[PDB]
Order: C-alpha cells, then sequence, then structure tokens
C-alpha cells in the first residue's frame, strides 16, 4: 500500500499489541487468586463427591 | 452540438487516466518541466476545462444538456492518487467500484457507501 | 514512529468494523431497553 496505509495499519497493530499484554498481565493475576481459591475447594468437593465412588 | 441544439446528450470519457498519460507524453516531449509524477503542471486545467462543459441549459438557451460519465482507474484502490482526486474535486457526484465486492459477489460493486451525488433528491422520479 | 490513542478506528481495517459493530450492535440494545422503560413511564406518569 502507500506510506498513509501502512503507517496507520502500524498504528493499530500497536494498539492492539499493548491492550493484548495488558489483558495478558490481568488474567494471570486473576488466575492466581484462582488457584488460590480452589486448592479448598478442590479437597471440598473431592469430598463432596467421596460418597458415589465409595458406594 | 446536441446541447446547443436544445437536444440532450451524454458523452463517457473511457478513460480519463488514458488521456492524461498521453498529455503527459505530449507534454514530455515538447520539453516542457514535468511536475507531480511527471504529469505537466496543467493536468488539473486538462480536465477541469474539459469537465466544465457538461452543462444543463436554460429554456432560453435551447434546454439542451449533456452529461458526462468520465471514467478513472485507480491503482489498488489508492483513491488518494494525483489524477483521482483531481477528478474527484472537479466531478459532482462519484460511483466506487471495489473489487472486494466484485469478488463477495456484489455485482455491481458500486460501493454505496462512499458513493455520492449532489443533486440527490432533484433528477429522481417521485416513485423512486 | 509511535501509536496513538483511537488508532485501530482510524485505519478501519478489519478490527475497526468488528469494533464498530461490537459497539453499535450493544448500544442497539441499551436503546431498546431505554425506551421501553420511557413508553412505561409515560403510561405510568398519565394520571
Amino acid at each position: 500500500a502507500t506510506l498513509k496505509d501502512i503507517t496507520r495499519r502500524l498504528k493499530s497493530i500497536k494498539n492492539i499489541q499493548k491492550i493484548t499484554k495488558s489483558m495478558k498481565m490481568v488474567a494471570a493475576a486473576k488466575y492466581a487468586r484462582a488457584e488460590r481459591e480452589l486448592k479448598p475447594a478442590r479437597v471440598y468437593g473431592v469430598g463432596s463427591l467421596a460418597l458415589y465412588e465409595k458406594a | 452540438y446536441f446541447r446547443d441544439n436544445g437536444k440532450h446528450a451524454l458523452i463517457i470519457y473511457d478513460d480519463l487516466s488514458k488521456q492524461a498519460v498521453a498529455y503527459r507524453q505530449m507534454s514530455l516531449l515538447l520539453r516542457r518541466p514535468p511536475g507531480r509524477e511527471a504529469y505537466p503542471g496543467d493536468v488539473f486545467y486538462l480536465h477541469s476545462r474539459l469537465l466544465e462543459r457538461a452543462a444543463k441549459m436554460n429554456d432560453a438557451f435551447g434546454g439542451g444538456s449533456l452529461t458526462a460519465l468520465p471514467v478513472i482507474e485507480t491503482q489498488a484502490g489508492d483513491v488518494s492518487a494525483y489524477i483521482p482526486t483531481n477528478v474527484i474535486s472537479i466531478t459532482d457526484g462519484q460511483i466506487f467500484l471495489e473489487t472486494e465486492l466484485f469478488y463477495k459477489g456484489i455485482r455491481p460493486a458500486i460501493n454505496v457507501g462512499l458513493s455520492v451525488s449532489r443533486v440527490g433528491s432533484a433528477a429522481q422520479t417521485r416513485a423512486m | 514512529v509511535r501509536s496513538s490513542a483511537g488508532a485501530v478506528r482510524d485505519a478501519g481495517g478489519a478490527f475497526g468494523k468488528r469494533e464498530q459493530a461490537e459497539e453499535e450492535r450493544y448500544f442497539r440494545a441499551r436503546a431498546k431497553e431505554q425506551l421501553a422503560a420511557l413508553k412505561k413511564h409515560h403510561e405510568n406518569e398519565i394520571s
């Protein structure tokens, strides 16, 4: 394309990359919290399933 | 001649982007200094003086008319080129044909989003 | 060469149209909801 087409496309992709990096960071934080909260719920749910696999 | 004798005429230049090239060749072989993209300086004039003859005479001058439908050819849709922009700023309306619409099945490819016509309301039948 | 705010919709590529539609559908929905509420308020305030 022409120079302006390339410039606009490059700016758009740079914005997209910035946004995806930020979202990766947010998702990583939420993941850490989710694992932390998943351990106790893991034991709780496994216990609740205990009966059916035992009987 | 037709529009001056009370009749109506329609003229279709096809293309004007090749008249521009022929004019550039002439001007370069007469040794006149080139301009932008090597086109002479008088490349807007070339077309403006030509498309300004498509008038709509009043009833005192016969009432005849001469419509014009110049055809331009862009390069990969670069409407921003030199001759395309000149002729776009010369003409009244536009009819943008796009290859992405041609292959998507829309034929004629007229891009109704960008196509314009200054007359608009006027010059349309009441039912339409 | 840098990047600036509101550039995704300046390019007008696929992401630009995708974003425009993602906005328009949502706000058409909310406009419909608000119009329904406006009609309800109109009727309930006649008396």
